[PDB]
């Protein structure tokens, strides 16, 4: 009432520049003091005056304005800075005149620091607390790797700075980062070369309407693409007419629909009574009665609260540190401003603006609202407080397929097999064929002692059939593959079908050799031991060969995939077929010595045949068929046997050619060497 | 005396490190002072320095410039500034008291901004004052390939961006530039990888010592590579701590360019003195203190004071901060100021100084001098006796490649031609033998026109090893490229006559034993193999290839090196080709072989050279495979390849003739 001793605030408003705030953050202190001072409860005994200077966002004015406010006639107790430069000088400065400086504007990471801004508070909060919430939609949508195009703005290196140690907390991974300064093309292409899915762009308007008018052009955007920008553009910002861009207003606004946007929330969104008793709204309404233009075209204007909160703040801490005097407040005793420090920095309560705490830095913890453009116009899609860790989701995020891309397109290693159909139908022929062979073997053991079965090598046929049988049961597990054998089983099948084919093959052939040989050496100038020892070392020089190939070289499974086909099940993926085999490091070196020692030795038993065709013995006196045989065996070995390595791929063909052969081969063998045989001794004895 | 208050910032304090700064530059602004106060140049005023302790602190020194402007003089200038962070803050805040501020130590590229500093003047170079000096060194030698390792921080970044907006324009490029930040050792993969050899470095002192360790566990020094970096480092900064034995020796001449604190010249300045004079007497006053390298700059700085206040007199005080015209006239007046002092001509080009740049070269213990740039001028000069270079000539910036086609011995290549022309005109006298003795009895035991078919065989196998022997340096290039053709006709037309010649007569010996036309077999052959290389002509000529090997040995050293190539003539699947006519020629020969062998101990009259004509294939079989085999596995050396090429084929064919026809000879003659 009468002593009314007045303690003043120095501020700086930027009326101009960068930022004019000013325009409508000092409207909003001013009606602030007025409910300080018309209040009797806070400051009843002292009264809240302000002396301020128009700083216009440029520190080369600034400095001398604080000259102006430290060194003339009424001792401040408190600086109010706007902008973030300003604020930068101003409270590097003010410690050494032991002043709080309580900023309402500045967004900088950089005044976060606690070393060089030992008495810094601000109700603007830091522009970091965008990534908190950013993260938290990684997290809730599944993201995991991630690409930052940005500016080259101090602020943004800061921020973007805290997102990588905020995400390598959680496991996210930033894979891309590209700094432009006045055109992104080269940043762009190298985003659509390196295809990134989940993109932050941090960038100001103009440098906006430039990126995604080369998005545009580079096709970035789409239903695979999402885009997560800030928050406080112009709502049209898309929209006007700019020249420095070619993409007419239909395009530009195709480039960006269904992009994520974080701001702060300044205002309250309820309708409750702040510490002022006064709501939102009528605030709002109050402050537009002040300004002297429409709040469309006032700057600053998004800011208003966060000023009268600052106020608030102030008020509060004074009303809560005097019995310590104000009036005796000078720039040396540093006792003063602890006691303002400690009060300030243990401050909680509720304003204009909402629950106005600070950090242990002096930032302004605050609410982050979550919104998407949809068809041209922003759709709040959710609200997130990072304090509490509370995300309060309204289910309107309307994507194009109903679930938010990936962030990678993912890769299925498709087997094939061949078709089944085709592998029982040769292995039933087979099964039939290799009791044919087992009949017919039986047949020739039982009429042992007939005499003219004893003139015809009789065990050397045996030998041919059983051989023949070998290769008839091998064609068995020469089929199986991944269908049903499965990894670990893999190697005991593809060993046991090796030696079974080998050796079937080897007593087969060197049966039917030996005695095709015999017959043009005793031509051309007869003991049993000879005849069997000859064909026992012939295969036993084949088996110890294929023991070689296994000791030094052993058989083993080993895929070979293919180019990538669409499989359009789904719009986006991707699977790439795989084959498996059974190998060695170097099998086709190995198996082309086998196959060309054995392809001589067929084309010299065709020679051979050939030669004796007409001689007539006793003691083997069916050479004459035995020759027929021959020709037929080599001829549908020498042609099949390379068809199943120049067809290695498409396994259905390799199989049915090798399979095909061998059940040819053994049905025509067993059938032009036996049938005779049998009908000459149910029809003549 | 009235007088002109000047207001000079500084850190003089004890404990701050850029103190030694404002204590080493204070004899010179003494000698200054009191120069022209006995000179009396401002008769009726006199000068007056006011110190005041910015202790390179932004907030102390904020509150020194406030505590001069209140609690001080009139003051008409500011003098100083060390630190760059004071001396922007103040620096951008000098028009609204119009003050104008002239340093001599802030050397950060921002502050030539005259946007936000229009007011500011520096007597000493920027730190991107140093960039054409590098420009006229390149182009004085030559080099063209650079490679930058800068560092990220604020002032290499922008010495960088200054050298990439320099280099602009010019024909020098930049290959690659690393940008490393606390460990430099990982440009391994980049400067050696992309292969430079001039570097350009911009980082501090205590990464050159890194980096120079890095290059010698890389090998990046010597004669073959150079090194261009900062040479403001404090004397003997390589004693951080590859050992200090090996640090030295990838150190050894490298290239400093920094600042010239004096220049070199004898002209009586406007002091009235020379540079040695002061020199002599600043060494004379700075008797205890630290020897500062600004001391000149202070200097000349005192000296366009004083001019620039005498200027402003003579177009003309009660001067408040608050006289617009005033300070519009002191900066208009030191805009033009041009004479000489203790560090070169003085004048300012947009605020910046335009002074020299040393060179200096890293010599066996020390920096020495090796040339200065000058700026106003433009022009570089180089002391030619102190530069020195590890290598006879200066380095290149690109190592280079010469071809150096891989040749044969040509010696080796004449003593196998004369083994097979010695072998040829054998084969000539035996087939004038056979055609001689044609009616003798015994040589009717033989079919005669095989025995000549197969000595014409001989003979063009024989005469296919000149053309097969050819390295492609003897003759030239598209008479090469239809010449291959030529080769392997002769070599497979003399290959077939020669061998179906001896595998008919087996044959038929074979067919007449178990019981004219024999010629038609070898028309056939000839005309399937005919054929066969129409078709090949037709199809894919035989082209012309040529292939490269590692490229790596230099033997002479020129510091370029040489990429051995080979020649070749290939077509575009020739595998499938090679493949078809070996495999059609080996199992013909294999079943010749087998006949032989069944047919060995037979006797025929009408053909009495059975036996000898089947250790013939054998022999022939087993040379030619080997043959073969040996040309498709060693076509690494084309000298041993043709060596045994031609010896197996001279072998072959000396001893199928041998054992044809001597026999026929000794048992005929006796
Ligand atoms: C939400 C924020 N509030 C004020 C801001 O913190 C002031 P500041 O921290 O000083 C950064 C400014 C200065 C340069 C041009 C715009 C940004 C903001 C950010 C960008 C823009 Cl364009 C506006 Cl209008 C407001
Ligand atoms: C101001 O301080 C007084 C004294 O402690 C206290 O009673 C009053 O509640 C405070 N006012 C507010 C709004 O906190
Ligand atoms: C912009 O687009 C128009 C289309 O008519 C074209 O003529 C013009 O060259 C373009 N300019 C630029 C800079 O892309
Ligand atoms: C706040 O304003 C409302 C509006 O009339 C009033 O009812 C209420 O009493 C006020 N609260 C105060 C003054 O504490
Ligand atoms: C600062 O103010 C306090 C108020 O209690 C008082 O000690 C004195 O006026 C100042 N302190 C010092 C140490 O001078
Ligand atoms: C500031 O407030 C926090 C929260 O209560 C507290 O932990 C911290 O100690 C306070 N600072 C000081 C200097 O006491
Ligand atoms: C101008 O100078 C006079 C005398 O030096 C001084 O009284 C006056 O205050 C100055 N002007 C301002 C604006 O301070
Ligand atoms: C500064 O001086 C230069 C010549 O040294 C002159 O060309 C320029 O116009 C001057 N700047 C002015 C007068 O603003
Ligand atoms: C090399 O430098 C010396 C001394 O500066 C000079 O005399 C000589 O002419 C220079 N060489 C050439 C080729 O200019």
């Amino acid at each position: 009432h009468s002593e009314r001793r007045a303690v003043y605030i120095g501020a700086l408003f930027p009326m101009s520049g960068g930022w004019p705030g000013g325009q409508a953050c000092q409207p909003a202190v001013e009606m602030a003091l007025e409910d300080v001072n018309s209040r009797r409860d806070i400051l009843p005994d002292y009264e809240l005056k302000l002396i301020h200077h128009d700083s216009k966002c440029d520190p080369g004015q600034a400095t001398k304005y604080l000259y102006e406010l430290l060194y003339n006639d009424p001792i401040k107790i408190i600086l109010m800075p706007g902008c973030s430069s300003v604020s930068t000088l101003v409270a590097e400065a003010a410690r050494m005149w032991n002043l709080i400086v309580l900023s309402y504007g500045s967004s900088s990471p950089a005044l976060s620091n606690r070393q060089r801004f030992p008495t810094f508070f601000r109700t603007h909060p830091s522009a970091t607390l965008h990534n908190p919430t950013r993260v938290k939609l990684f997290e809730k949508w599944g993201w995991k790797k991630i690409a930052t195009i940005q500016q080259t703005t101090e602020v943004f290196t800061s921020t973007l700075d805290d997102l990588e140690e905020r995400v390598k907390e959680a496991g996210i991974e930033i894979t891309f980062r590209q700094s432009f300064f006045s055109d992104p093309a080269v940043p762009v292409k190298n985003l659509k070369r390196q295809d990134a899915r989940i993109i932050v762009g941090l960038f100001y308007e103009t440098e906006a309407r430039k990126v995604f008018c080369e998005v545009y052009k580079e096709r970035l955007f789409g239903k695979k693409y999402v885009w997560f920008l800030i928050g406080w553009y112009a709502d049209n910002w898309f929209k006007i007419y700019d020249p420095s861009i070619n993409c007419t207003v239909d395009e530009m606004t195709e480039a960006v629909e269904g992009h994520i946007t974080t701001e702060i929330v300044m205002l309250n969104p309820a309708n409750t009574r702040s510490i002022s008793n006064m709501t939102s709204q009528e605030f709002v309404e109050k402050l537009t009665k002040r300004l002297k233009r429409h709040p469309e075209e006032t700057g600053g204007f998004q800011e208003a609260p966060l000023a009268y909160d600052a106020i608030w703040a102030l008020a509060l801490a004074l009303n809560k540190t005097s019995g310590v005097r104000l009036e005796d407040f000078n720039y040396n005793n540093q006792t003063i401003t602890d006691q303002i420090y400690r009060a300030m920095n243990s401050s909680s309560f509720e304003g204009v603006s909402g629950h106005v705490v600070f950090d242990a830095s002096g930032s302004r913890m605050a609410w982050t609202l979550i919104e998407q453009l949809q068809g041209g116009s922003y759709k709040k899609i959710g609200y997130y407080d990072s304090t509490k860790d509370d995300l309060s989701w309204s289910k309107t995020d309307k994507w194009i397929g109903g679930s938010p891309p990936a962030d990678q397109t993912l890769v299925i290693k498709t087997f094939r097999f061949l078709s089944q159909k085709l592998f029982i139908s040769v292995s039933v022929l087979s099964s039939l064929g290799i009791v044919l062979a087992v009949v017919c073997l039986s047949f020739n053991i039982y009429n042992s002692h007939v005499r003219y079965i004893q003139n015809s090598q009789p065990n050397l046929n045996n030998l041919t059939a059983v051989g023949c049988s070998l290769a008839l049961a091998a064609v068995f597990p020469l089929g199986l593959d991944g269908y049903h054998i499965g990894r670990n089983q893999f190697p005991f099948v593809c060993q046991a079908r090796l030696w079974l084919l080998g050796l079937g093959f080897s007593l087969g052939y060197g049966s039917m050799f030996t005695k095709i040989w015999w017959v043009h050496t005793v031509f051309t100038k007869l003991e049993p031991w000879k005849l069997y020892a000859t064909v026992g070392l012939l295969v036993g020089m084949d088996v110890l060969t294929l023991a070689i190939w296994q000791i030094v070289d052993p058989l083993h499974r080993t895929i070979e995939t293919f180019a990538k086909e669409e499989p359009k099940e789904d719009i986006d993926v991707s699977i790439l077929p795989q084959l498996e085999h059974c190998s060695s490091r170097k099998m086709n070196t190995w198996l082309g010595i086998f196959y060309g020692y054995k392809g001589l030795l067929l084309l010299l038993g065709i020679f051979l045949a050939y030669e004796t065709k007409s001689v007539s013995t006793e003691k083997i006196n069916d050479h004459r068929a035995v020759g027929m045989a021959i020709y037929n065996v080599a001829v549908l070995c020498l042609i099949t046997a390379p068809v199943t390595m120049i067809l290695s791929s498409q396994q259905d063909a390799a199989f049915a050619f090798a399979s095909l052969a061998i059940v040819f081969s053994s049905y025509i063998t067993l059938v032009v060497l036996f049938v005779p045989k049998m009908r000459r001794l149910i029809t003549r004895g | 005396s009235p007088p002109l208050s000047i207001m000079g910032l500084m850190p003089l304090t004890k404990e701050v490190a850029k103190g030694s700064i404002g204590r080493g530059v204070l004899p010179a602004v003494e000698l200054a002072i009191e120069q022209i106060r006995n000179e009396s140049l401002l008769r009726p005023y006199f000068l007056d320095l006011r110190l005041y302790d910015t202790e390179c602190d932004n907030a102390k020194g904020l509150k020194a410039f406030y505590d001069a402007i209140k609690y001080g003089p009139n003051h008409l200038m500011v003098f100083g500034g060390v630190c760059p962070s004071v001396t922007s803050i103040i620096a951008e805040s000098l028009q609204g008291w119009n003050l104008v501020q002239l340093s001599f130590a802030a050397t950060t590229p921002v502050l030539a901004d005259k946007k936000k500093y229009p007011y500011f003047f520096r007597t000493v170079p920027s730190d991107n004052a140093v960039n054409p000096a590098i420009l006229k060194l390149l182009k004085h030698y030559q080099w063209k390939r650079v490679g930058t390792l800068t560092q990220d921080v604020q002032r290499f970044s922008e010495v960088r961006n200054d050298l990439t907006g320099v280099l602009y324009g010019e024909d020098i490029e930049i290959s690659d530039t690393e940008s490393f930040s606390n460990d430099p050792c990982t440009s391994v993969k980049k400067l050696k990888g992309n292969d430079v050899r001039i570097i350009l470095g911009q980082f501090d002192q205590n990464m050159a010592a890194k980096v120079f360790c890095c290059a010698y566990e890389e090998n990046m020094y010597g004669s073959k590579y150079q090194w261009i970096i900062p040479g403001w480092y404090e004397p003997s900064w390589w004693e951080q701590v590859c050992l200090r034995k090996n640090l030295l020796a990838a150190m050894e001449g490298y290239i400093g360019v920094d600042f010239e604190p004096l220049s070199s010249k004898q002209i009586k300045t406007i002091s009235g003195k020379t540079p040695q004079q002061y020199e002599r007497e600043y060494n004379n006053k700075r008797s205890g203190v630290g020897p500062s390298k600004f001391h000149g700059y202070a200097y000349d700085g005192i000296w366009v004071i004083a001019k620039t206040l005498q200027r402003a007199m003579e177009t003309l005080q009660d001067f408040n901060y608050t006289d617009h015209t005033l300070g519009r006239i002191i900066l208009n007046a030191m805009n033009e100021t041009n004479f000489f002092g203790v560090t070169g001509q003085v004048v300012f080009r947009n605020g910046e100084r335009m002074g020299t740049i040393k060179f200096t070269q890293f010599q066996d213990s020390r920096e020495v001098k090796v040339g200065e740039y000058n700026a106003v001028a433009d022009t570089l000069e180089i002391i030619n006796d102190t530069i020195r270079f590890q290598g006879s000539e200066p380095p290149k910036d690109k190592t280079i490649i010469l071809e150096q086609l891989r040749k044969i011995s040509l010696p080796l290549y004449s003593i196998l031609s004369a083994l097979t022309i010695l072998g040829m005109i054998m084969a000539s006298a035996f087939l004038f033998f056979n055609i001689k003795n044609r009616n003798q009895k015994l040589i009717k035991m033989s079919s005669p026109y095989m025995n000549n078919l197969i000595i014409l065989g001989g003979m063009l196998s024989y005469a296919s090893i000149f053309l097969f022997g050819l390295d492609g340096s003897f003759v030239s290039e598209k008479t090469f490229e239809t010449l291959c053709t030529v080769r392997t006709w002769i070599l497979t037309v003399g290959y077939t006559t020669a061998f179906g010649a001896m595998f008919a007569k087996t044959w038929r010996v074979h067919a007449i034993f178990k019981n004219q036309k024999l010629l038609v077999i070898v028309g056939g052959m000839l005309l399937i193999d005919l054929c066969i290389l129409i078709c090949w002509q037709a199809v894919d000529p035989l082209r012309r290839t040529v292939e490269k090997y590692s490229m790596e040995p230099d033997p002479a050293g020129r510091d370029i090196s040489i990429r051995p190539l080979l020649e070749h003539c290939e077509n575009t699947h020739m595998t499938i080709w090679l493949g078809i006519v070996y495999a059609y020629k080996g199992l013909l020969m294999l079943f010749g072989c087998f006949l032989a062998w069944e047919t060995r101990n037979v006797s025929i009259p009408a053909l009495n050279d059975s036996k000898y004509i089947g250790m013939s294939v054998y022999n022939v079989g087993i040379m030619c495979i080997i043959g073969a085999a040996v040309s498709f596995l060693t076509r690494d050396q084309p000298n041993v390849q043709f060596c045994i090429v031609a010896l197996v084929i001279i072998f072959c064919s000396t001893i199928t003739l041998c054992l044809v026809f001597v026999p026929k000879l000794i048992t005929l003659r006796t």
